[PDB]
């Protein structure tokens, strides 16, 4: 009764939780011209700078994945900015699919790192001034925290998208319990409604630069 | 072990002498000095510079600019571009220039010549509290 | 039977505020450092600074100390 | 980074206005003599 | 009389020149103006020595330059690692003012 | 069924072949963690 | 917890790889920066 | 029994004193690293803090540790 | 039983000490990152500090955890 709003959505018996999940893309329209709208122009220009962000840090091995950790906060922030909307069912507040998210782009990311390159990634669970007596200790961080990463990521969009729907949801039964109770209190309840709204608006995109930059600075020390 | 110098580009106050400590208005926080502080350098803003002689006695300077620099061999080389004793300044002056620049400068809007207003205004906030 | 069982528990986690002092005695003698590494000509004084903070928290540390062996045995 | 630094301003400048201020505040028997041993000539062609 | 000699052959390699220099004994104030310019001035020099005549005594006297250091050269002097409290903005500072003492020590001698 | 090759798979050929070679080898690493968590359940 | 009943999750997880990796990026791949002339 | 159950949850809730005795060590040896990058001429006398700092908030986390070994094993 | 009850919560309250070593952690290599915007030049001296906070802080949290592992398995 009070998680109904992450239940897998169906109407008249049928699965929409896929036009849910496809249509963020649909916002992201594209033109061959040269001089287009201004959805366009403010768009690829966001693109231009979302791009210089996450890719400027990385080499020239590192930038094959230009696309796809551009069209990866471009699909996050637009999956949970479409989830703030009334009654929407957000889809990143999901296990499974931020599951699917993490652990291809994290197991793709230290097999690159032990398929090529593994002599060097070899060296970062050891740092570099490192003296010896206590490292059998130091094994185990860096390789259980490794084993850990791909569930990290699928969790702090989890926790973070879910507990900020929560939070919203119970302050919103606040106010419409002291509604038919001292009105004045109703706005002081309301205001932080309000307050918390617009922080659920920038932890919609910051927990989309993180996933994206935690994927991206795994990528950088594999590549 | 300090080596103090304390120089206008006119006079002389010390010269290698042994003071205990100095305490001198840098633009990132005044801070005092005393033997074997660790090496810095600074730049100087109005305020007070009291010097500590080795009898506990002081002596009170108003420097107005300038960089005060401690070295690795415990010396210390405080020039001030304009270094007068408290006895030559008057309160009268300072409080009234103070409100001419600070009149002065709701009427300006420009960010240059309105930035050698408020340089003008700390100058002399500065000047009202070391005099009294 | 089942208060004489409780007293561990409550004399077991009054022992938890000691944490507190354990905490600020790092800081005490983290703030010497930093404050020894600047001005060392006044290792005399900066050091009875840090025995009256190191006796002054670690007296906090005591009083939790204090009602530790206030249930577990006074009572 | 002061805000007359981020004002384009010099330390110099800075320098200038308050030695200014600080003889604009001396007492009539050392504002003439200090001004004039610290006053400037030198012109730019 | 320094630039009515040198600016028949170097007369484009002359970034600035000053006048009044020598009726009046030189003061700070002029030592400052002569700092401005030489900061208002777009030229990003990366080193520089000031050329004077050193004083001896009523016989004889010596020329004698001073070096000029910039930001970029002290900034980055493994030797300036031992001086606390420095950043790129506290040393901007006080290489604008060790440019008019180093003029003003230079007008006096 | 054409332009499913040329609209839909030869853009993304230089990646589906090459760069994402080894995002497919994860992504095999995910379902076997799917079905094994719906196996148990 | 409703996130934790397996039996929805190929539904969330097929049309996710269906819009991450095909037709996000597909409209990516028309978003070109040309190079400024002279 | 009940007694030998409690002294478990005592004996676990006492040793969380060791979590002040943490960041303390932590503290101490974060400002041995600022202390020491600002006068490295002083690496003998600032690391000579730095035992004392240790000795000193690990002798509260000792005091945490020693109360959960009384109601384990002695009482 | 009762043993094995109680045994779960003093394992399982034992093993807040680890929170100690999670803010020593984040301070030893928190002030390396100010040791080193300072002093730059001293990179391998300073990074041998860090590691020595950080096996000394996170060996406060293993006194933890040991203990967590030695009231539900040793005895």
């Amino acid at each position: 009764n009070l998680f109904a709003s992450f239940i897998a959505p169906t109407i008249l018996g049928l699965p929409a939780a896929v036009l849910i999940i496809l249509f963020p893309p649909l916002l992201i329209p594209t033109s061959k011209y040269l001089i287009n709208n201004r959805l366009i122009t403010t768009q690829q220009w966001l693109i231009k700078l979302t791009s210089k962000q996450m890719m400027t840090m990385h080499n020239t091995k590192g930038r094959t994945w230009s696309l796809m950790l551009v069209s990866l906060i471009i699909f996050i922030a637009t999956t949970n900015l479409l989830g703030l909307l009334p009654h929407s069912f957000t889809p990143t507040t999901q296990l499974s699919m931020n599951l699917a998210m993490a652990i291809p782009l994290w197991a793709g990311t230290v097999i690159m790192g032990f398929r090529s390159k593994i002599k060097n990634a070899l060296a970062h669970f050891l740092p570099q001034g490192t003296p010896t007596p206590l490292i059998p200790m130091l094994v185990i961080i860096e390789t259980i925290s490794l084993l850990i990463q791909p569930m990290a990521l699928a969790v702090r969009l989890t926790a973070n998208i879910t507990a900020g729907h929560l939070l919203m949801h119970l302050i919103g039964s606040a106010t419409l319990a002291m509604s038919t109770i001292n009105l004045p209190s109703t706005l002081i309840i309301f205001t932080i409604l309000i307050l918390l709204t617009i922080l659920e608006i920038a932890v919609a995109l910051i927990q989309a630069y993180v996933f994206t930059l935690l994927v991206s600075l795994y990528l950088h020390d594999n590549t | 072990q300090m080596s103090f110098t304390f120089a206008s580009p006119t006079q002389v106050f010390f010269n290698g002498a042994n003071v205990r400590q100095v305490d001198v208005p840098t633009l990132t926080g005044a801070f005092g000095i005393l033997a074997a502080h660790v090496p810095t350098l600074q730049v100087l803003r109005p305020g007070l510079v009291v010097v500590h002689a080795e009898d506990g006695t002081t002596s009170k300077y108003f420097v107005s600019s300038g960089s005060i620099a401690v070295n690795a061999d415990s010396s210390v080389q405080l020039l001030a571009e304009e270094a007068v004793t408290l006895d030559m300044l008057d309160l009268g002056a300072a409080k009234a220039n103070l409100e001419k620049a600070q009149a002065e400068l709701v009427g300006t809007a420009d960010e240059a010549t309105r930035a050698e207003i408020q340089i003008r205004i700390e100058a002399n906030e500065a000047l009202v509290k070391a005099l009294e | 039977d089942i208060d004489t069982a409780a007293k561990f528990i409550g004399a077991g986690a009054a022992t938890v505020g000691v944490a507190g002092s354990g905490a600020g005695i790092g800081t005490v003698f983290g703030s010497l450092i930093i404050g020894y590494a600047r001005n060392p000509s006044l290792k005399q004084q900066l050091f009875s600074y840090a025995i009256l903070g190191f006796a002054l928290s670690e007296a906090m540390g005591l009083f939790c100390l204090m009602v530790a062996f206030l249930i577990l045995f006074a009572m | 980074v002061a805000y007359w630094r981020q004002a384009g301003l010099s330390y110099i400048r800075y320098s200038q206005i308050c030695a200014k201020a600080v003889r604009d505040a001396l007492k009539t028997e050392f504002k003439a003599n200090a001004e004039k041993t610290s006053g400037s000539n030198v012109k730019i062609v | 009389k320094i630039r009515g000699i040198l600016y028949r052959t170097h007369s484009d390699q002359f970034l600035v020149a000053f006048k009044e220099v020598g009726r009046k004994p030189p003061t700070f104030g002029d030592a400052s103006v002569i700092a401005l310019e030489l900061l208002n001035s777009g030229y990003e020099f990366d080193e520089g020595s000031i050329i004077f005549n050193k004083f001896r005594s009523v016989i004889s006297y010596k020329t004698e330059e001073k070096p000029i250091f910039s930001l970029n050269t002290v900034a980055s002097a493994d030797s300036m690692s031992i001086y606390d409290d420095i950043d790129a903005d506290v040393l901007q500072n006080y290489q604008e003012y060790n440019l008019a003492n180093i003029i003003y020590y230079s007008l006096k001698e | 069924l054409q332009s499913i090759i040329k609209n839909i798979w030869i853009p993304m050929k230089p990646y589906y072949t090459k760069v994402y070679q080894e995002i497919w080898i994860g992504m095999g690493l995910m379902g076997f963690i799917v079905y094994k968590i719906r196996a148990a359940d | 917890m409703p996130q934790l009943n397996t039996t929805v999750w190929p539904t969330m997880i097929t049309p996710m790889l269906l819009t991450l990796f095909l037709i996000t990026q597909l409209k990516m791949l028309n978003t070109n920066y040309h190079l400024p002339p002279s």
